[PDB]
């Protein structure tokens, strides 16, 4: 009841919004606050982990990009080492307010594996995503090299009552040259159906997979073989479990008939 | 504030149904002076309680509810107990009794387990009433929560127009190696009105179960068809697993 507490609910509500469908939550949260300013003190932060965590898309100069933690170098600067830039982000307004050539911000000596990895990521999102972004990131550590990548795609049709959004993050981590690739992948899938109700998917998986780390170009093709099998896999378990769901759980809440398949007759039992 | 009314629908039309407890809480916080219109457009879950007299489950709701209390549709008796507590007239109480009784039948006939509720308020010479039905089956799990809320006009003679406004709450959940951790949680509604003679073999209470019949089996097939097509459909068209090949 306290004005920090009313923030509290309201900061929820926010960060709990469907996918492409941020604004519509915005606009209602503000027309339940009393006052305005109970969260203009909260708001950049609020917004910013929605759109990382989202992985929202945004339009370049030099094409499509993707607004994520890993890509974050400040609180509004995203890096995007396909094209070589730097983008700044107004989290509130949700929409790019700066564009430049990165300086130093990519790491160059493990450049050429981003790179072939990039050229994977690229034609595998065209594959298998229609209108996927993606984004793939470098950078040194203890074990040798990170590469991470992200794709997030979505969906939205008001007139249609549905939205949906799917969000893949693998790291990849190896030793260049040799040894193996351990790539750990997190995927989540969003939908949501709202006409004359609200109904929602929520899914979170994690798997690993493991590749040969070689030459530049064949970790890559190598490592992206091995994702797309996964994802195939958890896409395949998707389709067979929502058989399993409707046909097991579902029968066994609420008969379609009665277990002498006729309706009740009211005027008797 | 019809604005703030509007808005506050809307937000829970979107938000994840997961939360719908804590989110509803939160909306009476921030718009108290809607607390009514909120409790009783607003739907979730139903929680099960034990009528000690009658040895009988029970299901709370803002139906059955006077202040912090709760009315056994079994024993018409408040817990905890306290003053000036609501209960229907004498003559729809006994309405009420026959109604639980048979919707306990329905409930063995269409969800062979769960617990039902029937609870009936005066409104004038007339009344309504709400039908509930909870069940959860059992890693694969779901819960089902029926409200049907009827509205009845009586009619100069011998015919009453039914008004039915129901909600189902449907929720299943799976975690496991191959997909990961699942959950599909939502409701639907759908209204209908109909007009019944109402005799003495054609009973308030066999008008209801006919509509509450027909409405639910209704409701079940959208339901099939939004919880395990739409969505899929919708997954599907994110990514499509043969590829542009």
């Amino acid at each position: 009841a306290s004005n920090q507490e009313l923030v509290q609910i309201a900061t929820n509500f926010l960060l709990n919004a469907p996918p492409c469908e941020f604004m519509e939550v915005v606009s209602d949260v503000r027309a339940l606050l009393p006052s305005e300013s109970l969260l203009n003190a909260s708001a950049g932060s609020t917004f910013r982990e929605y759109n990382t965590s989202q992985m929202v898309s945004v339009q370049t100069s030099k094409g499509s990009a993707l607004i994520t933690k890993e890509g974050e170098i400040s609180n509004n600067e995203y890096l995007d080492p396909k094209n070589k830039q730097v983008i700044t982000y107004d989290h509130i307004k949700q929409e790019v307010t700066g564009e430049r050539s990165a300086s130093g911000e990519i790491e160059q000596d493990i450049e050429q594996y981003r790179a072939a990895f990039d050229e994977e990521a690229t034609k595998y999102c065209n594959e298998y995503y229609p209108n996927g972004v993606s984004a793939v990131y470098g950078t040194k550590v203890s074990e040798g090299i990170k590469i991470t990548v992200c794709i997030s795609t979505c969906i939205y049709k008001p007139n249609a009552f549905y939205s949906g959004r799917w969000r893949s993050v693998w790291t990849c981590t190896f030793k260049p040259g040799s040894g193996n690739v351990t790539s750990n992948g997190k995927v989540q899938v969003n939908v949501h159906y709202f006409e004359d109700g609200n109904v929602q998917l929520n899914t979170v998986t994690q798997k690993q997979t493991t590749s040969p780390s070689a030459d530049a170009q064949s970790t890559a093709v190598n490592a992206f073989k091995a994702i797309g099998k996964a994802e195939l896999n958890l896409h395949t378990a998707l389709d067979n479990n929502y058989s399993t769901m409707g046909d097991t759980t579902f029968k066994a809440l609420r008969r379609a008939l009665p277990i002498n398949r006729t309706k009740i007759n009211w005027q008797k039992v | 504030t019809e604005k703030q009314l509007s808005c506050c629908l809307d937000l829970m039309r979107r938000l994840p149904p997961s939360q719908i407890e804590d989110n509803l809480a939160g909306l009476l916080d921030l718009v108290p002076d809607l607390t009514e219109d909120l409790l009783s457009s607003i739907d979730q879950p139903l929680k099960v309680a034990y009528d000690a007299v009658s040895k009988k489950d029970y299901l709370l709701c803002d139906y059955n509810r006077d202040a912090d209390s709760y009315r056994s549709p079994w024993s018409n008796k408040y817990d905890p107990p306290l003053s000036g507590a609501c209960y229907p007239s004498s003559k729809l109480r006994d309405i009420e009794v026959q109604a639980n009784e048979i919707f306990e039948i329905y409930l063995n006939l269409y969800f062979e387990g769960g617990v039902s509720s029937v609870y009936c308020w005066d409104l004038d010479d007339n009344f309504a009433a709400v039908v509930l039905m909870k069940k959860t089956q059992d890693p694969m799990r779901g819960t089902w929560d029926s409200i049907h809320v009827v509205e009845v006009k009586l009619g100069k003679k011998d015919k009453a127009v039914y008004k039915l406004t129901s909600t189902v709450m449907l929720s299943i959940e799976t975690d496991n190696d191959n997909t990961g951790k699942v959950n599909l949680a939502g409701s639907l509604t759908r209204q209908d009105e109909k007009e019944y003679t109402f005799n003495e073999v054609d009973t308030h209470c066999v008008n209801i179960g006919k509509m509450v019949e027909d409405m639910e089996s209704k409701l079940r097939q959208t339901l099939e068809t939004i919880y395990f097509g739409k969505t899929k459909e919708v997954v599907n068209t994110l990514r499509n697993a043969t590829g542009n090949s």
